[PDB]
RNA sequence: UCGGAGUACAAAAAACCCUCCGAGUGAUUUUAAUCUAGACAAACCAGUCAAAAUAACCAUAACAUCACUUAUUGAUCCAAAAU
RNA sequence: GUUAAUGUAGCUUAAAUUAUCAAAGCAAGGCACUGAAAAUGCCUAGAUGAGCCUCACAGCUCCAUAAACACCA
């Protein structure tokens, strides 16, 4: 009992007859190219990405963020187009291309990067480490202003925080410091959170630091909330992530609801919820910058649960499932000696009357 | 669980091509007038991407579809997987692109970058 | 065409002999086995003549 | 399955020809010769001739690609058989001769398929205008005589066929 | 006796002194280990796959390949050989 | 001069200071690679018709393409 397709049938478009006249790939880089472009379309049938957790499909997106600075294309178009030209007449440049012996200035790429396309690439590395998801829920924001947090652990080294970054607690002991270019007419308001690591509630995170209206570029001399508190994964699950938000305000805003005690080391009062507190002050807040790293235990953890908090120091393991087996028959038929192994309680022989 | 080396890899396939059985993956693209490089993960999302279509490396590169090109599409990737944090990836090049002269400089710039290639094998796999 | 079965004892020493069917017209074969008594490859070398 | 609505949706032979494999017993060129449609003419041959090898083939090569571009279907692009000849002059003042030198000829041919009838005039048009020097051009029929030069010769049959005659 | 196609049209099974092809081994080297979760198959005897783990070697290396690859085979007892 | 159709590269994407990271993809070429093609490696060339309007939607107009009334041996 033939079924009618529900939908247009993959390779009807092309004709079946006069094969010749169809031109083919020739080629095996060309059918990866299409047969991927394929891949990602919504079929009407069955799909891997389907059943594989495409997390909801298409998703509206809630922005919540600065708007895009204003960039005429017009204007742009020229002006890239005759710095190429410079860069394309020199003859001393088509010198090294030529004989594969050239170099570019990352640093000035660095540098160019984070003001074109940093903002869009910073948004899908928190929407890949779900920093959106558990703190805003399905809106997301783009990280417009660029922001760079850096930890002092010698005399002049200094351990940079970038976006998805690996950094051990010891560097992370005293506070850091933070630079973002902004003119004085406008607040600031800086947040560390410890995404997971809070023990009793699974869906509550920590508050590491808080500075209230920062003018300007200088973040002491805005006013402090919450103090800083070097970070305290467990010695057990490790690799927490803790994530720095930018928040923009236009007014002065009473953040004394949120005040925190100076010498704070209660975690029942570090309790916190991002979305929460950016629901009491959508309307003079805004989301602007971010960077988060990741951070697991050592050994200046230890001294924070001790000499600080005043607490025992928890430790976790990693407990796989136990093995699956089938329910035990009376008389096992065609299986090994050892069967009888696999259903026994304990190795040590336990005699009953005797 | 990624970073733990105790995530399930999603194996198996080995009828088809590339297998999918890593937790990031180096997809680079050759096309006749951009090279563009891209690290993946599983669930199809691309995490970092350095291509030469950027008009921040278009500014500094000579012609975009170079050996040269290549090498500084290779660099510019390696600097940013660091700052992001992925240190490990795999990539299943097509037999004669891994003869190629600027693949085969590409996958430099990645060592002498500090990404490392041949993800850690998984803990109870 | 007919082949030979051969019994072929390890050069390190230990007892461990394997057979292995070999063409009649080849001569004396030596291969390289792995005997786990010594958990490392060695050399094997053919000894005696068991079945046609 | 069948009942399901995705039915038949892995097939692929109906995309690509039967692609008859080359048999040991039937391996044979048989050539299905095409003669005189309404406004397609039959199979030619485009025998390039010249003294020069690397003149001959550069042009050959020139065709060819021509073709490809302009949708015409070559169905084998072969080369005749080379031949060789021994240029003897005469001495003055004198008749015995002497070895003057060897000069070869170099052909070069591109089957082509069949062609529209107003195309015709078109392609020849850009073949002879570009013939770079002395490539004797030749459109001619592809007939089984005309074939027949690249294969070998058989005296064993040529002893029984001038007996059997 | 053993395998493949049709009879047996779409999960499995399914007969005839039914219709047609084969097998009772060669070629080559990549000479192919030990140990164990879970299953297919099956009256029984037999047959098949197999993660993890350990060793071997790129120092985080296990499918011998090709010939329609599917069949290329024989239970105890007993006998001979180093065990 | 006048009457009716159209004008991102060869087709076509985004775009069209409507906002955004950005003028994209495939074709088309040179050289090397058993002799032809084809693959592969290396490598070359580039357009947002023109102005105005709108400056926060995009279209009108101009010019040009191109047909027509229509100069023609
Ligand atoms: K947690
Ligand atoms: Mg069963
Ligand atoms: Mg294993
Ligand atoms: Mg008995
Ligand atoms: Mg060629």
């Amino acid at each position: 009992r033939r079924a009618a397709p529900l939908g247009p049938m993959p390779n009807e478009d092309i004709d079946v007859s006069d094969l010749e006249r169809l031109k083919k790939y020739r080629s095996f880089d060309r059918y990866r190219r299409r047969a991927e472009q394929e891949a990602r379309k919504p079929h009407w049938w069955r799909t891997y990405r389907e059943h594989f957790g495409e997390e909801s499909g298409p998703k509206d997106r809630v922005d919540i963020g600065l708007p895009p600075p204003k960039v005429s294309r017009t204007q742009q178009l020229l002006e890239r187009k005759q710095a190429l030209r410079e860069l394309r007449a020199n003859v001393e440049e088509e010198r090294a291309a030529r004989l594969q012996t050239a170099r570019i200035p990352l640093e000035a790429v660095r540098a160019e990067w984070e003001r074109t396309c940093g903002p869009y690439h910073k948004q899908r590395l928190a929407e890949y480490c779900g920093l959106y998801r558990d703190l805003f829920h399905g809106a997301t924001f783009v990280p417009r202003v660029p922001l760079h947090v850096a930890y002092a652990v010698g005399e002049d080294d200094l351990m940079p925080v970038y976006h998805g970054n690996e950094v051990t607690p010891t560097e992370a002991a005293q506070a850091p410091e933070v630079t973002y270019e902004a003119d004085e007419g406008s607040l600031w308001t800086l947040l560390l959170t410890n995404l997971d690591g809070h023990l009793l509630e699974p869906d509550a995170e920590y508050v590491h630091w808080l500075v209230t209206n920062i003018p300007g570029n200088r973040v002491t001399e805005g006013q402090e909330t919450c103090p800083y508190l070097p970070p305290f994964p467990a010695r057990g699950s490790g690799f927490h992530r803790f994530a720095f938000l930018l928040f923009k305000q236009d007014k002065r805003i009473d953040f004394s609801g949120d005040t925190r005690p100076s010498p704070c080391y209660q975690l029942a009062q570090r309790t916190f919820h991002t979305f929460d507190f950016y629901k009491k002050h959508q309307d003079a807040m805004t989301p602007a910058g971010l960077a988060f790293f990741q951070c697991r235990w050592d050994d200046s953890v230890t001294r924070v649960f001790h000499q600080l908090l005043d607490m025992r120091e928890p430790v976790f393991e990693f407990v796989r499932p136990p093995p699956y087996h089938p329910k035990q028959k009376r008389f096992p038929h065609r299986q090994p000696l050892r069967y009888l192994d696999r259903y026994r309680d304990s190795h040590e022989p336990t005699y009953g009357i005797y | 669980l990624e970073l733990l080396a105790v995530a399930r890899k999603e194996r198996g396939w080995g009828t088809v091509w590339p297998s999918r059985e890593f937790w990031h993956r180096l997809r680079v693209i050759r096309t006749q007038h951009h090279i563009e490089a891209l690290v993946e993960h599983r669930n199809g999302q691309v995490v970092v991407s350095a291509s030469t279509r950027e008009w921040a490396i278009k500014k500094h590169l000579y012609s975009t579809r170079n050996v040269v090109a290549c090498e500084s599409v290779g660099r510019v990737l390696a600097e940013r997987c660091l700052e992001a944090g992925i240190n490990f990836m795999v990539y299943h090049p097509t037999p004669w692109e891994a003869a190629s002269d600027s693949i085969k400089r590409l996958q430099h710039a990645m060592t002498e970058g500090g990404v490392v290639l041949r993800e850690p094998r998984r803990i109870y796999e | 065409s007919k082949t030979i079965l051969v019994k072929m004892m390890s050069q390190a020493g230990t007892g461990f002999s394997f057979n292995t069917k070999r063409s009649r017209l080849r001569e004396k074969l030596t291969l390289l086995h792995y005997d786990p008594v010594v958990k490392k490859k060695v050399l094997f070398v053919e000894q005696k003549k068991i079945r046609s | 399955y069948r009942s399901k609505p995705t039915h038949g949706i892995g097939r692929y032979k109906h995309l690509v020809k039967a692609q008859e494999p080359k048999k040991k017993k039937g391996k044979v060129e048989v050539r299905p010769i095409n003669l005189g449609t309404d406004y397609e003419y039959g199979v030619l041959n485009i025998h390039l001739i010249a003294y020069d090898m690397a003149l001959a083939e550069s042009y050959a090569q020139y065709v060819h690609n021509l073709c490809n571009h302009l949708a015409i279907k070559v169905e084998e692009s072969y080369a005749m058989p080379t031949k060789t000849m021994e240029v003897l002059q005469l001495q003055e003042q004198g008749s015995k001769m002497f070895l003057d030198a060897v000069l070869t000829t170099h052909e070069r041919v591109v089957q082509i398929s069949g062609l529209s009838a107003t195309f015709a005039e078109i392609f020849l048009e850009i073949i002879h205008s570009n013939l770079p020097e002395g490539v004797k051009l030749s459109v001619r029929e592809h007939t089984e005589e005309d074939f027949k030069g690249r294969f070998k010769a058989r005296p064993e049959l040529e002893e029984l066929l001038a007996k059997l005659n």
